[PDB]
C-alpha cells in the first residue's frame, strides 16, 4: 500500500495548570569547496548523505 | 518518588476514579491523594516525574471526557512549592 | 473478583436501589457506598467482569426511572492496584 | 509578616495554581486551605503586605483560565486580633 | 464453577439440541440441565460467566430461530439466588 | 479464563500498543505475538470472555490511527482443543 | 481419512476463526497453518470428504467479513501419494 | 527507564537513522531491531518519560525524509509488564 | 539527572530571571552561570529530560521580554560523556 | 523582606548612579555589582519587596539619560536559594 | 577497525550490488552486511574511514540510480554509537 | 589517537555545545577544548582522523547555524603540527 | 595506505608548492614527479585515503594561483592491484 507522534501530547487543552512547556515550538574551515576542482573521489555531501546536518543537526 | 504533581478535577465520583485508573495505567507513577471537595467535586492527585505525570494526565483527560459529567479541570505541576506539601498532609 | 463496577446517581434513594439490582441480577459483592456530596452517592462493587457488566446494565435500564435517575455508569475491567487505597 | 493574602476558586486545580504562584511570586506563608461547600475553596497566606499584594496578582493572573476559575483576587493588610480565631 | 445461569427452552428436541450445540461451541458454559417439560417444551441449562453464559445464549437463539418449530424464549441470570437452585435440582 | 481475542495490524507499533491496551484495560494473559508477514502482525491474549472483549475495547480505538492503522478485530468466543498446536 | 481440505484469507484473525469454524463443523483435525507470504495464511486440515467438504463451507462463509475477506476455498478428496512432501 | 520509545520505517536506512538520532541526541537505551517483513523495519528504545520524548521527537524529526519515511512514531507512557516478555 | 539544559542571553538580569525560571519551573539542578564576554552570559542546569525541557521552556517564553532578550532556546537531552570538560 | 531588585547599564556610572538610588531611595542594601562584559554592567540590592520595587522605581525613573542609558530593571520578590550561588 | 557506516537500500539486489560493487571499488570499505528487508528491499552495509565510506557512498549514489528500479534509499553514518553494534551484527 | 585537530567557533555556549554534541554523537571523536575568546567569540576544539573531522565539523555547521546567532568559520587542520601543540595546553 | 593523489600543471613552481602543500597538510609520501612536456608537470603522492583527501585540498588551494594554474586535480581511494606494476 503505503500511500503525528501519538504521545501524551494529544489531550487537547489538557493545562495541569504550572506547566507549559513552551520552550518546544521547533563552510569556511581552510578551503573545503575550494578544492571543487579534485576529479572522483571526494569528502563532502553531492546528495543523500543524511547526516551532515540537513534535518540531522537540529 | 517524582516530585511532579498531576491533579484532575471531576463534577461526580465517577470521572474522578477512571481518571485515577489512567493515571495509573498510562505510567507507573503514583496517587497521592482523592479528595472529595463538596458541591460534587471531586479531585484527583498523582505524583511522579514530569514526563511521566504529562503523559498520565493527558490520558486521563482524554479518556473522563465521555464518562459522566467530563472533566472541570486538568493542568500538570510540574515543581510543587515546599510551602503546598504542607496542603498535602503535613 | 477484582472487575469494578461503579454506579453514579442523584440521590441515595436510587443509589441503594440501584445496588439491589447489582446484587440481584448478579452474583457479586458490593464494597463502597460514599456520598460525594451535593446529592451525589456513588456504589462501588466487585467481581468478575462479566457478571459486572450484566449487573451495572441493569441497574442502569432499572435506575433511571427512579429519583433523579442516573449520573453516570462505567466499569473497569482490570483496574490498578494501587487504585486500591482510594477504595 | 502580618498582611493576608486570600482567595476563592471553584475546584481547587486553580487553587493550588494560585497557592503556586504565591510561592513563586513573593515570600507568603500558606496558612490554610478550606473547602467552603458546593466547591468553594478557599486559601489562604499570610506575608508582608507588597509580597502579600504580588502573589496574590501572580496568583489571580494564573488561577482564572484553569478549570472553572477565580472568584475573588481579595488582600487584607492587617488583620485585627479577633479576626485571628477565625484562622 | 459458573454461578451465571443460561436457559432456553423450545418447541421440539432437535431445536434444544441446536441450542446445546451452540451452547457447547460457543464459550465456556457447561450444560446443566436438559428436561422435557410436557407438551413438546424441552429447556436447555447451562452454567458459566455472565459475559461467556450471554454470548453462549444468543449464539444458541441465532442457531434456534429457524430449525424446525423454534424456540420461545431465550433468558440469562447473571446473580442467581442459592434458594433457586433446589428448584434446578441443585 | 480460556476465551480467546485476538487483533491485527498493519505493522508492529499499533500491533504492541494494542497489546499495551489489551493488558491495561483489562487482566488478560497475553499468550503470543506473530509476524503473519508482508505487515501483518498479530497479537493473541487469553482470558474471561467479558476479560477478552475487555482487552479488545481499549486496542479497537487505540490502534486505529496509529500507522497503517487497524487491520481486524474480531475475537473467538472459545477456540477448539486442537486449535492450540496452531497458536 | 486421507481428504483434504484447504483455504486461504488475507490476515491470521479469518485464518484462526474459520479453522475455529472447520472444526466446530466436522471432524477435521487442523494438520497446518502456512504463513504464505503477503498476508497469505492458509489452513491444511486432513479428514472424511463430506465432513471437509463441510468444514470448507463453514470456513467460506465464517470470513466473509472477518479481517478483510476470503481469497480461495475448496475441496481435495484424494491428493497424490507423492504430494506428501507438499503437505 | 520504563517508558518504552518506538519507531516503525520502510527499510533500515530511515530504520538506523532513527536509531542512532534515538541514541545520539538522548540518553536512552535501544533494546531493539526488528524487521517486520514487507519493508516495515522496527525500533525499540527505553528510557524516561521525558528522555524517550525527546528522542522520539528527534528521530521522527530527522528521518521522516530519508528514504521512503516514516510510517509509525508513537511512545507508551507507562508500558504494562505483561508485554516486556514479548519483546 | 543526565540531561543538560542551557540558555544564552544579553545582560545579566534576564540571565539570572531565567535561572529563577529553570529553579521554580521543575525541579532542576543549576550547574553553570558563564560570562562568556561581551554580554552573553549562559546559564547551564542540570535534570532530567522532561523536567529541563519543561523548564527552559517556561523560562525562555517568560525571558523573551525580560531586559533585552534571548538568545538561542535548544536544549539536548542525553548528552555524551566527552562534555565533561563543560563541567 | 528577602527581595532581590537588579538593574542593568550600558556602563558602570549609570548603573551605580542608579544603585545609590536603590539605597537612598528605600530601606534595602546592595549585595553586588558585577561588570558582565563588553560595558554591561548589573547591580543586585537587596530588602523588603515593596521597599525593593520603589527603590527599583526610583532608579529606573531618575537613570534614563544618565550614561548611555538603562537595559534591564526587573525584580524577583523570591529568588531561589538556588540563585544564591549566582549571587 | 573503521567505525565509518555506509549503508544503501535499494528494491531489489541488482541496484543493491551495484551500490556494493561501487563500495568495493571506491575506498577501503568492507561490506559487512547483505540483508533483504522484505518485500524486496535489498540493502548494504560497509564500514570503513570516514572519508572512504564517503567516497564510496558517493560512487554508490552515482551509479545505483539508473539500473533497473534503481537506487530507493542511501546515506552515511559518520561516527556510529556503541549501542547501535548490535543490530548492526553484534 | 587522531592528531586531526578540527574546531569552530560561534556566538555563546549553546551552539557552541550544540555543535560539540553533533560532533561527538555522529562521529567517535574527542573534543579537547572549550575557549572563552572574548565578545562571544567561544571555541571547541576536537581531535580526531581526517575524515572523521571532517564529518563532525559538517555535522557541527549543519546543527549551529540555526541556533543563536549562528557559526562563523568552519575549517579544520589536517595534519597538525608539533609546535602548535603546546598553544592547545599541551 | 594505498591512496594515490595527483596533480596536473604547467611549469615547476607550481608543482613543487603544490609538492611541498600536499606533504605539509598530512603525511603522504611522494612517489612519481614526471616531466610530460609540452609544459605539463605531474605529481604522484601516496597515503591513506583521508590523508590523500586533505593533502589534495591543501595542494590545490596553494597551487590554484601560479602560472596558467593547475590543470587537473585528481585522487583515487584505492588503484587496482594491477596498476602500480607501470608506476
Amino acid at each position: 500500500y503505503s500511500a503525528v507522534t501519538g504521545n501524551r501530547y494529544e489531550d487537547s487543552s489538557k493545562i495541569t495548570g504550572p506547566f507549559d512547556m513552551a520552550e518546544d515550538k521547533v563552510i569556511t574551515g581552510e578551503g573545503q569547496s575550494a578544492g571543487n576542482i579534485t576529479g572522483d573521489d571526494w569528502d563532502r555531501g553531492d546528495k543523500v548523505t543524511g547526516t551532515e546536518g540537513v534535518s540531522a543537526r537540529k | 518518588m517524582g516530585i511532579a504533581l498531576g491533579m484532575i478535577e471531576t463534577r461526580g465520583l465517577v470521572p474522578a476514579i477512571e481518571a485515577a485508573d489512567a493515571m495509573t495505567k498510562a505510567a507507573e507513577v503514583r496517587l497521592i491523594g482523592r479528595e472529595f471537595v463538596g458541591g460534587g467535586y471531586v479531585t484527583v492527585l498523582v505524583r511522579g516525574e514530569t514526563g511521566a505525570v504529562n503523559a498520565a494526565v493527558r490520558a486521563g483527560a482524554d479518556a473522563c471526557e465521555r464518562v459522566g459529567d467530563g472533566l472541570v479541570a486538568a493542568h500538570i505541576i510540574a515543581r510543587p512549592h515546599r510551602e503546598v506539601e504542607p496542603a498535602l498532609g503535613n
